[PDB]
Parts: C-alpha cells; sequence; structure tokens
C-alpha cells in the first residue's frame, strides 16, 4: 500500500535517451510489456510525461532489465538515508553465499501515485518507423533502489520465521537480490536454500553460488629465475618501485646496485645475496593485505580492469588510487567483450558482498563498442556505473 | 474544418510558475481590422472562444503580409512557462530501412493543429487580446480550444492523438504500413492498384470519423515523393538532386554549402570525398572571404563531379536476407563503405573519417569504422551486417590479442581490395643481443620552456641536443627520436617515459604531432626495435647517466 516517495530537493526526474535495440529484443519487450499491462504492473502514457529511462532485454526466457541508474541518483536520500538496508560484515566471511532473484516480490506492492511518472520508459521501433511505445510503473519496479527500501518491512516479515529457525544464517538484501550466506556444509547449505525458497514461494517469489571465505588476495608475484639478465632486473625494480607506493616496507636499493654504469640489456649478470634477502622479504609483504587501507562508507568505490591476453583479466578495487581494498583475477567461442562483461559482473557481486555497494568501473574499451555489445552477455539484475579509459601500458604488467 | 472527438491531454505549467501576463502592444487599424475578420472566422469554427478580463492572462498578437493577412501569436512567454514534453521522435527513418512495396500513398492532414482539442484547464493560459484603435476600449479577448500554432506542446500532442487514432486501424490492418510525419501520412501495401485504392478510402473514412480531412483520389500526390531531402519511389530511393556549381571564386560559405551537399550525397553515392575541401575551412575567416582552391581540393572536386556524373539510386530492405557491409580505405584518414544484400545493389553507402585521439593506425581506424556501421545497422535494420574487410584475419588476430583494449568485430571475412590494412612495424618482445642499447631521457625547464634531449649507450656514444619551446613529453619523444636517428637497423631503447612507451607500443602509423610522425618514419626504416621502460631516478645504469646529462642547467 502506497508509501509516499519524492525526489531529492532541487533535482528533477530522469530524461535519459533510449539505446538502439535489435529486432529480437524489441519483440521480446513488446511481449513482456503487453502482459505486464494486462496484469496492471504498467500503464501506457501520454506526451505530458517528459521523463525517460532506458530499457533492455537480457537472459532461456527473455526478460526485461530497466536501467534505473539515473533515477537511483535522484532518489538517493530515500533508499539510503530514510529506509537504508544495513550491511552485515559477516557475509564476506561466510563459507558459502547463495544469491536469489527475489525481485518478483515488488509487483504486489503499488507505487506512489505522484511518483509513477518518473519511472517512464520507451520501447523504440526499428528505423524509427512508428512512435515509441511509452509506459510507466503502477507498482514498485525492478532495478529501482527505492523498491527494496519500501519492501524492507514486508521482507522482514517473510523472513522472520526462517531467521528464527536459523540464527547463524546471514541474509542481506541489496536490490532485486537476496544474499544468503552460511558456514554450513555445502549439502546442508543448498538444502537450507531450497527450504528458504519455500518460505518465499508462499508470498509469490522464486541457485547462484559463491564462496567468499575462499577469496584470498592476488599477490603481485615476483619472478624466480636462474641467471638474470639486465633487462629482467629492470622489469623487477619497476614492479617493486610501484609496489612501494601502496605497500609499506618495500625495499628496492640492493637490486639496482647490480645495475651500475651503462650496460647492454642481454648481458647476463650474476646475482648477489642481498637480492634474495630483499626479494623474499618483499614477497612476504605482497602476500598479506594492505596495511592502513580502510573502507570509507561515504566515498565512491572504483574498479580498474586490465586486459592480460590469453583470456586473462586482472582488476583492482579502491577508493583512493593505489590504496587497494582488493585485487583479483579472471579466467576465460569467447571474446574480449564477453569476458569483460563477465568480469564486471563478478567484480560487482564481490563488491556488493563486501561493502554493499557497486563500484564505478574504469573500462579498457571503446564507449560505442561496450554500449552496443554489453547486453548480449549481461545477466545481473543491476547495472554499475562505468567510465571508459586508457589502461596505462605499465599498470598492465605490474598486476600481471 | 472538423475539431476531432479525441480524449484530451492533461497539460500543466512548469512548477511554481504562473501563466503569462505579457501586455498587448497596440496595433494599427488595418492590423486590428484584419485580426477581427480572422478571429471571428476561427470563433465560428470552434477554434477560439470569447472570454472577459476576469481571465488575467495575455499573450501578444500580430498580423503580417499578398492581399490578405495571417495572424501570428508570439507564444514565447507561454512556451517558457509550459511543462516539458516527451520528444516528438527519437530519430527519423532512413529510406534504406524501408520495406519494398507495390504502392505507396501520401495523405496530409487538413489544417493540422487546429483539428485537435486542447485541455480545458490549460485553455485559459492561451488568452490573447485584440486591442481597440488606441488606448480606447477594452480589447476583444479569446482563448484556444484547439492546439495553437507555435505552442510548445502542439507537436507532441497532435502526434500523440494521431497515433491513438491510427492504433485500431493498424491492429485491424496488420499488413498495412503507415508512417506519421508532422502533418503527413505515408501509407504503403503490397495489394494491387485496385484494392489498394480501396484501402486508402477506408483509412480516409477512419480519419474523417475522427475529425481529420485528407485529400481524395483526385487530389493526392504522386510518386516520387520529396521528403526530408529524399526522392522516394515505391521500389527505389535516392537523395534529391545534387548540383555542384562551377565557380571562378570559392567563398567559405560556398565551400560550406558544397561540403554539406557532398556529405548528404554520400548516403548513396560511393566514394565521395571531402577531406581536402574540409581542410580549407580550418582556423577560418569571414563567410565571404574567397578561399583559393588547393590542388588536392581541385582533385577531390573533380572526383566528386565524376561520381555524381550520372544518377545512382538505393534499393529497399528485404527482411529475409542478411546485410553485407563492405569497407575500403580511400586514402589518408578516409574510409568509405557500402551496404547491400544482393551483390552490389546498394541499400546505402557512406564514409568514415574521424580521428579518435592523437595517434592511431589503420587497424584501429578500420575497427572504429566497423563500430560506427554496426550502430547504424542496429538503428536502421535492427541487426548487424556481415562485414567484408580489407584486412587479413591474421593481421587482425595479431593486433587484437596483443593490444591492451578490448575489441569485438562481429562476423567478417577478408576481401582483397587494396589498399590492404597492415601494421607497418612491430616492437620486439625480447631485447636484441648484439645491438646498441640506447638510454634516452629528456628534461624541460618549465618557465624558460628550454629543454635537452639525449642518449648514452652501452658502446660509449653520447649526444645532447637543445630545444627551445618544449615540454617534458616532447623532450622524451625527441630523445627517443635521436636514438633512432643514429643507431642503424637494430636497436634497444630504454626510456623512463610511460607516455612515450604508450604511444609507440600501440603501433601508430599516423599522428597529429609531427615529431611522432618522424619517429614512425624511423621505426619503419628499422628492422628490429626493442623498447623498454625503467623508472626514473632509481639508480639504473644508463638511465642515471642521461638524466644527469640532460638535467645539466635545466633543473
Ligand atoms: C517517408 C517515408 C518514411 C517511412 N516509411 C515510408 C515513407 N514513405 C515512402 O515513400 C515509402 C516508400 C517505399 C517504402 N515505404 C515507404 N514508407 C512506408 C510507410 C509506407
Ligand atoms: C617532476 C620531476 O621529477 C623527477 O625527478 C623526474 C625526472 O627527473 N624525470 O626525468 C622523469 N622522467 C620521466 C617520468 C618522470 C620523471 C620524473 O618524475
Ligand atoms: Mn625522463
Ligand atoms: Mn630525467
Amino acid at each position: 500500500e502506497t508509501v509516499p516517495v519524492k525526489l531529492k530537493p532541487g533535482m528533477d526526474g530522469p530524461k535519459v535517451k533510449q539505446w538502439p535495440l535489435t529486432e529480437e529484443k524489441i519483440k521480446a519487450l513488446v511481449e513482456i510489456c503487453t502482459e505486464m499491462e494486462k496484469e496492471g504492473k504498467i500503464s501506457k502514457i501520454g506526451p505530458e510525461n517528459p521523463y525517460n529511462t532506458p530499457v533492455f532485454a537480457i537472459k532461456t526466457k527473455w526478460r526485461k532489465l530497466v536501467d534505473f541508474r539515473e533515477l537511483n541518483k535522484r532518489t538517493q536520500d530515500f533508499w539510503e538515508v530514510q529506509l537504508g538496508i544495513p550491511h552485515p560484515a559477516g557475509l564476506k566471511k561466510n563459507k558459502s553465499v547463495t544469491v536469489l532473484d527475489v525481485g518478483d516480490a515488488y509487483f504486489s506492492v503499488p507505487l506512489d501515485e505522484d511518483f509513477r511518472k518518473y519511472t517512464a520508459f520507451t520501447i523504440p521501433s526499428i528505423n524509427n518507423e512508428t512512435p515509441g511505445i511509452r509506459y510507466q510503473y503502477n507498482v514498485l519496479p525492478q532495478g529501482w533502489k527505492g523498491s527494496p527500501a519500501i519492501f524492507q518491512s514486508s521482507m522482514t516479515k517473510i523472513l522472520e520465521p526462517f531467521r528464527k529457525q536459523n540464527p547463524d544464517i546471514v541474509i542481506y538484501q541489496y536490490m532485486d537480490d537476496l544474499y544468503v550466506g552460511s558456514d554450513l556444509e555445502i549439502g546442508q547449505h543448498r538444502t537450507k536454500i531450497e527450504e528458504l525458497r519455500q518460505h518465499l514461494l508462499r508470498w509469490g517469489l522464486t541457485g547462484y553460488e559463491l564462496h567468499p571465505d575462499k577469496w584470498t588476495v592476488q599477490p603481485i608475484v615476483l619472478p624466480e629465475k636462474d641467471s638474470w639478465t639486465v633487462n629482467d632486473i629492470q622489469k623487477l625494480v619497476g614492479k617493486l618501485n610501484w609496489a612501494s607506493q601502496i605497500y609499506p616496507g618495500i625495499k628496492v636499493r640492493q637490486l639496482c646496485k647490480l645495475l651500475r654504469g651503462t650496460k647492454a640489456l642481454t648481458e647476463v649478470i650474476p646475482l648477489t645475496e642481498e637480492a634474495e634477502l630483499e626479494l623474499a622479504e618483499n614477497r612476504e609483504i605482497l602476500k598479506e593485505p594492505v596495511h592502513g587501507v580502510y573502507y570509507d562508507p561515504s566515498k565512491d568505490l572504483i574498479a580498474e580492469i586490465q586486459k592480460q591476453g590469453q583470456g586473462q583479466w586482472t582488476y583492482q578495487i579502491y577508493q583512493e588510487p593505489f590504496k587497494n581494498l582488493k585485487t583479483g583475477k579472471y579466467a576465460r567461442h569467447t571474446n574480449d567483450v564477453k569476458q569483460l562483461t563477465e568480469a564486471v559482473q563478478k567484480i560487482t557481486t564481490e563488491s556488493i558482498v563486501i561493502w554493499g555497494k557497486t563500484p564505478k568501473f574504469k573500462l579498457p574499451i571503446q564507449k560505442e563498442t561496450w554500449e552496443t555489445w554489453w547486453t548480449e552477455y549481461w545477466q545481473a539484475t543491476w547495472i554499475p556505473e562505468w567510465e571508459f579509459v586508457n589502461t596505462p601500458p605499465l599498470v598492465k604488467l605490474w598486476y600481471q | 474544418s472538423p475539431i476531432s472527438p479525441i480524449e484530451t491531454v492533461p497539460v500543466k505549467l512548469k512548477p511554481g510558475m504562473d501563466g503569462p501576463k505579457v501586455k498587448q502592444w497596440p496595433l494599427t487599424e488595418e492590423k486590428i481590422k484584419a485580426l477581427v475578420e480572422i478571429c471571428t472566422e476561427m470563433e465560428k469554427e470552434g477554434k477560439i472562444s470569447k472570454i472577459g478580463p476576469e481571465n488575467p492572462y495575455n499573450t501578444p498578437v500580430f498580423a503580417i503580409k499578398s492581399t490578405k493577412w495571417r495572424k501570428l501569436v508570439d507564444f514565447r512567454e507561454l512556451n517558457k512557462r509550459t511543462q516539458d514534453f516527451w520528444e516528438v521522435q527519437l530519430g527519423i527513418p532512413h529510406p534504406a530501412g524501408l520495406k519494398k512495396n507495390k504502392s505507396v500513398t501520401v495523405l496530409d492532414v487538413g489544417d493540422a493543429y487546429f483539428s485537435v482539442p486542447l485541455d480545458e484547464d490549460f485553455r485559459k493560459y492561451t488568452a490573447f487580446t485584440i486591442p481597440s484603435i488606441n488606448n480606447e476600449t477594452p480589447g476583444i479577448r479569446y482563448q484556444y480550444n484547439v492546439l495553437p500554432q507555435g505552442w510548445k506542446g502542439s507537436p507532441a500532442i497532435f502526434q500523440s492523438s494521431m497515433t491513438k487514432i491510427l492504433e485500431p486501424f493498424r491492429k485491424q490492418n496488420p499488413d498495412i504500413v503507415i508512417y506519421q510525419y508532422m502533418d503527413d501520412l505515408y501509407v504503403g501495401s503490397d495489394l494491387e492498384i485496385g484494392q489498394h485504392r480501396t484501402k486508402i478510402e477506408e483509412l480516409r473514412q477512419h480519419l474523417l470519423r475522427w475529425g481529420l480531412t485528407t485529400p481524395d483520389k483526385k487530389h493526392q500526390k504522386e510518386p516520387p515523393f520529396l521528403w526530408m531531402g529524399y526522392e522516394l519511389h515505391p521500389d527505389k530511393w535516392t537523395v534529391q538532386p545534387i548540383v555542384l556549381p562551377e565557380k571562378d571564386s570559392w567563398t567559405v560559405n560556398d565551400i560550406q554549402k558544397l561540403v554539406g551537399k557532398l556529405n548528404w550525397a554520400s548516403q548513396i553515392y560511393p566514394g565521395i570525398k571531402v577531406r581536402q575541401l574540409c581542410k580549407l575551412l580550418r582556423g577560418t575567416k569571414a563567410l565571404t572571404e574567397v578561399i583559393p582552391l588547393t590542388e588536392e581540393a581541385e582533385l577531390e572536386l573533380a572526383e566528386n563531379r565524376e561520381i555524381l556524373k550520372e544518377p545512382v539510386h538505393g534499393v529497399y530492405y528485404d527482411p529475409s536476407k542478411d546485410l553485407i557491409a563492405e569497407i575500403q580505405k580511400q586514402g589518408q584518414g578516409q574510409w568509405t563503405y557500402q551496404i547491400y544484400q544482393e551483390p552490389f545493389k546498394n541499400l546505402k553507402t557512406g564514409k568514415y573519417a574521424r580521428m579518435r585521439g592523437a595517434h592511431t593506425n589503420d587497424v584501429k581506424q578500420l575497427t572504429e569504422a566497423v563500430q560506427k556501421i554496426t550502430t547504424e545497422s542496429i538503428v536502421i535494420w535492427g541487426k548487424t551486417p556481415k562485414f567484408k574487410l580489407p584486412i587479413q584475419k591474421e593481421t587482425w588476430e595479431t593486433w587484437w590479442t596483443e593490444y591492451w583494449q578490448a575489441t569485438w568485430i562481429p562476423e567478417w571475412e577478408f576481401v582483397n581490395t587494396p589498399p590492404l590494412v597492415k601494421l607497418w612495424y612491430q616492437l620486439e618482445k625480447e631485447p636484441i643481443v648484439g645491438a646498441e642499447t640506447f638510454y634516452v631521457d629528456g628534461a624541460a625547464n618549465r618557465e624558460t620552456k628550454l629543454g635537452k634531449a639525449g642518449y648514452v649507450t652501452n658502446r660509449g656514444r653520447q649526444k645532447v641536443v637543445t630545444l627551445t619551446d618544449t615540454t617534458n613529453q616532447k623532450t622524451e619523444l625527441q630523445a627517443i627520436y635521436l636514438a633512432l636517428q643514429d643507431s642503424g637497423l637494430e636497436v634497444n631503447i630504454v626510456t623512463d617515459s610511460q607516455y612515450a612507451l604508450g604511444i609507440i607500443q600501440a603501433q601508430p602509423d599516423q599522428s597529429e604531432s609531427e615529431l611522432v610522425n618522424q619517429i614512425i618514419e624511423q621505426l619503419i626504416k628499422k628492422e628490429k626495435v626493442y623498447l623498454a621502460w625503467v623508472p626514473a631516478h632509481k639508480g639504473i645504469g644508463g638511465n642515471e647517466q642521461v638524466d644527469k646529462l640532460v638535467s645539466a642547467g635545466i633543473r
């Protein structure tokens, strides 16, 4: 039943252009929307509604994903400092975390009359042959951050008995997703999930499986080799020099003492002993977390992704540059964009699990390319913020 | 002129703001007379209705000239106060995306805006006053009951109404294609010149039933239709007549008009070029200044004249066939393309010539042109075409894997149409044994703008040039350039500039910097080049040497 919602003072509703869609996605959306309209979830709108929010189709059954990133910014105060959902620090420590699409719940709750206009979206036509089909939500929409904030009290009710029966089970609600984490054995965990799906089923809802305890760091591995060449030791110091800007205690001097005077690169030079003394003591520091780096909940998260080739991708999460909260990797018909879109999702889930927000991504890709292709492989119910960037050619090898 | 039985569209004003109250300027007697004749005529038709000065709102009126007048209302202030509306379209169709049809008919709506009603609660804000001969009498005051000319919301609402009117007819005539454009309708089908003529009249009835008058059999336009700069036959399309005047003198304005025409023509005429004509407009002068034609511009104009020799048309789209896009390098920075379904019968042509960033190569340019065409195809056809590219799978394969950016060209095939796209040099993965290891560095004094570029080698060699108006970045590129100049066909170059490494590592073959082009010129002449990076100021053999050598008197 409609709880009053409004915008943040000063700012107005979203006016975002709709992306060109392919024939099949448009057809899929026309079907999806004809239905939702019969069931009263959405209603056709007139030109008196100047607002707009992009819509896409994703995945066997096609399904509708609405890009509410813009609306979420303009209602932030509502879903964050009015009806904010608290984040539990235990979720990341769990042995197993299952993610459930609980987003079908929101259609039972009607949306505030005066707010419905801001949820306007459009299904465009091929070659702009017909005017776009315009709609607005009558109920809480999927992908809008206000939805779980409003539903929070209904959710607490639904989960009350299950929470009572399993005090050691962590349940976190982010968006359309419920994050359920336990320290149980896997068979017992997967059973407790099915057990939970039955609770949900009695209210009208309907898995994907993570292991956050097994997220050990990506230590910047320094090479071990027999008979180093001048070139190799230069690459070695460059890696260390950079590592000392983040990790305290990284010593470098002894290595360069071996590089004195203008020498050739291929000239093999013998290694002393002070090298292995510093090297191993460095390796020791890299395999531990960063000392002095802590998450400020009022600062945006940022993630950088570097292409490594051979279907490999390294990434780093931070708020202040070089002050890494977490580094990582990603293993591999499979193309760059497919892998990149898959990596982004992986990194984003981990971020939600750890901090309860999505990071702004710095993407090693051309804007247009990403925009045309990302939906082909996108599977999540949310969309993180993204920028497009030039990966510094040396950041690449450092994390390699 | 019918006033349509439609539902009304609820219009409001921009929050906080009240309606317009702009004073009516007094007009001349012939102007005041003319307005009364017009307004009472509109009054009897239901277009406008009388009110009194209890209604506090006003918008000024005017009358312009022919032996009779037209009434102009300046809705500027109301327009500034009326709410924002949804856009009247997100884009305009390209003819190339239209299905082929046996027959196509134009029906323009009689008296567009005045046929559709205006929301009751907004009518009061459209108040205008026809004043008396001077100060004199209180004026005659009217308000609109229909959508007014030049009002912010009339475009969107009329279009909104038309969509709603057609909706039932569309859904009970699924194999009938109708397109709304302003006060026009384009209707096509595949039925014969008999029952097609029938079907128009069924539509005209449906329109008159909803208070919209459309011309009959005898008064409707004939193919081809002029529309938005196109000619549109039922089975073919082309751009409207392009005529490049032969002038003794070419002014900026003339060249601008030429470029615009050529750009327009290029939708269907293959091989159109405009780089040399465009070059002239750079850092320009007055509209009327005569620009003497460059030889290359003269060559470009002649080529374009030649291409536009005889008329060329485009075909319409067939949904059952795939699309084929072919791309060709036309010269420097210039890329040309064709899209067809059946070998060489073009749906449309086009050109790409952008400069994404300072430094680029043909493989980067080619793949950017691919993305441009890819987007376009989605818009026009709702699918991506099969690509045919002047590049070897292996040339492409190599570039992608090694490159730091993520890329994805959809399904494509090599086509041997020179110039072929290739990389012009490649940096080594391994330092060259028995080759002279140059250590390069630059230095620049920020206030003076003076700089030193230089190298020390493993073989004792040592050079230092002075540069006068420079930046650190330029000095490093200069230093790397020196190392290439005096090294011969096999060199290791270690630098401390990531900027420099970055540019070179991505195999550019053209730049917006002359210095970078000199480096390219050198890199091709080479046989084996290895470039590597070391951090600045970490006691590295040759690096500390050149640094001290270039920092002499500079920092
Ligand atoms: C201007 C325009 C834009 C969009 N579609 C069309 C038209 N008009 C045509 O002349 C036309 C011709 C060929 C095929 N479809 C066309 N039509 C379709 C509607 C019958
Ligand atoms: C800002 C000056 O800092 C330095 O000492 C540096 C310097 O001398 N050189 O040559 C340099 N060369 C390339 C990159 C960065 C630097 C430096 O920071
Ligand atoms: Mn330097
Ligand atoms: Mn230096």
